[PDB]
C-alpha cells in the first residue's frame, strides 16, 4: 500500500515508523452497557 | 496568556525566584539606533506551557532561555513582514517558540509545528442565563436587525480574525465595535452591558467561565467547538528537533503526565 485513509489512532508505538498528518477528528474512549 | 504562562515580580529581597519557576528576562530593546541599553529586569515565569517546557528539557536533554517578545501579540503580517512569535521564528532570531499558538494553513507554510498538545477551536460566550446557534444563525450572518445583537469581541490581529475575514466578509465588515484589550477587559465590558456576545478561542473562554463568581455560561460547550484546531510549538523550517520533541510530546499524552497538569493548572468551581 501507499497510504491509509481510515480511522487510525495516533500514538507513540506508531510514530517511530510512520509519519502521520494533523488530526482531522478528535475523540477519546468510552464503554458500552445495555440500557 | 493568563492560564498558560504567567509573568510576575522577583523575590522581595533575594532575586532568585521561587522554586519551580523559570527566570525570563524580557527584551525591551525598543530602540538601539540611538539607545544605549534597556534594563532587562529579572522577572520569573510560571504556568502550564513552562511546565511542558521543563518536562521537555528533562526528557530530550537540552538547555533554554525564555525572553518575551515585544512586536505584536502572536502574528499577522503587515503587508509582507511578520510580527510576534511567528515573526521571531521565521527570521531565525529564535530556535523554538512556546505558548498559546494556534495551527492554521496561513502560517504553517512558513514555520514547522509539533503534534498538538491542547485541543482548541472557536467559541461564543454569552452574557448570562442558548440564544444563538453559532456561526450559522441569521443574526450573525446578516447584521440588519432592529435589535442588532452586536460586537463579538474578536480582539484585532489575532487568529480567529483571519478566519472571519477570510470566510465571511459580512461579519468582519459589521464587527467594528470590538475590544482593544484581552479577554480580561472584554468580560468586564460584557458584565457591564457593553456587548452581549464574545467570540474567541475555546480553552481560554472555557477557563474564564470556570473561574468566576457565580459563573457566566458559554453556548453549548460540546457544540461550541467551531473550526477545531490545536496549540503547538513553532520551530524553524525542517530542523532536526522536530523528529525528537514531537515524539516526546506524544509520550506525555500516553502516560497521563499531561492529565495531572490539567487537574493542577486548569480547574474551576462552576
Ligand atoms: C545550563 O544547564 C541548565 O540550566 C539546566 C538544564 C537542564 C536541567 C535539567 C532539568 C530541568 C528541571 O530543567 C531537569 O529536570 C533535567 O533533567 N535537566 C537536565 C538534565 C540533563 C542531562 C541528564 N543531560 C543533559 C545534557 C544537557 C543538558 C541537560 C542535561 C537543569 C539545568
Amino acid at each position: 500500500a501507499d497510504m491509509i485513509v481510515a480511522p487510525l489512532t495516533i500514538n507513540n508505538e506508531r510514530a517511530q515508523y510512520i509519519e502521520f498528518s494533523k488530526p482531522f477528528k478528535y475523540q477519546g474512549l468510552t464503554i458500552l452497557v445495555k440500557k | 496568556e493568563r492560564p498558560f504562562v504567567i509573568v510576575e515580580s522577583p523575590d522581595p529581597g533575594t532575586g532568585g525566584c521561587v522554586p519551580n519557576t523559570v527566570p525570563c528576562r524580557r527584551q525591551s530593546n525598543h530602540t538601539f539606533s540611538s539607545g544605549d541599553v534597556a534594563p532587562y529586569t529579572k522577572l520569573c515565569c510560571k504556568g502550564f506551557c513552562i511546565d511542558i517546557l521543563k518536562k521537555l528539557a528533562r526528557v530530550v536533554k537540552f538547555s533554554y532561555d525564555l525572553y518575551l517578545v515585544t512586536n505584536g501579540k502572536h502574528g499577522k503580517r503587515v503587508r509582507g513582514v511578520w510580527n510576534g512569535m511567528i515573526g521571531e521564528v521565521y527570521y531565525k532570531r529564535a530556535d523554538m517558540a512556546i505558548g498559546s499558538l494556534t495551527i492554521n494553513e496561513e502560517r504553517s507554510e512558513i514555520v514547522d509545528f509539533s503534534v498538538p498538545f491542547v485541543e482548541t477551536g472557536i467559541s461564543v460566550m454569552v452574557a448570562r442565563s442558548d440564544t444563538v446557534s453559532g456561526l450559522s444563525d441569521k443574526k450573525f450572518q446578516r447584521p440588519q436587525d432592529q435589535y442588532p445583537p452586536f460586537r463579538f469581541g474578536t480582539v484585532p490581529n489575532g487568529s480567529t480574525e483571519r478566519n472571519i475575514r477570510s470566510n465571511y466578509r459580512d461579519m468582519h465588515t459589521h464587527m467594528v465595535k470590538f475590544n482593544q484589550r484581552s479577554v480580561e477587559d472584554a468580560l468586564t465590558s460584557l458584565k457591564m452591558g457593553k456587548l452581549d456576545a464574545f467570540i474567541y478561542d475555546a480553552a481560554v473562554l472555557n477557563y474564564m467561565a470556570g473561574k468566576d463568581e457565580g459563573c457566566k455560561l458559554v453556548t453549548i460547550g460540546s457544540g461550541k467547538v467551531f473550526a477545531t484546531t490545536g496549540y503547538g510549538i513553532a520551530m524553524q523550517k525542517d530542523s532536526h528537533w522536530k523528529r525528537a520533541i514531537d515524539l516526546a510530546l506524544l509520550q506525555f499524552l500516553g502516560d497521563g503526565e499531561t492529565q495531572k497538569l490539567e487537574t493542577v493548572w486548569l480547574s474551576g468551581i462552576c
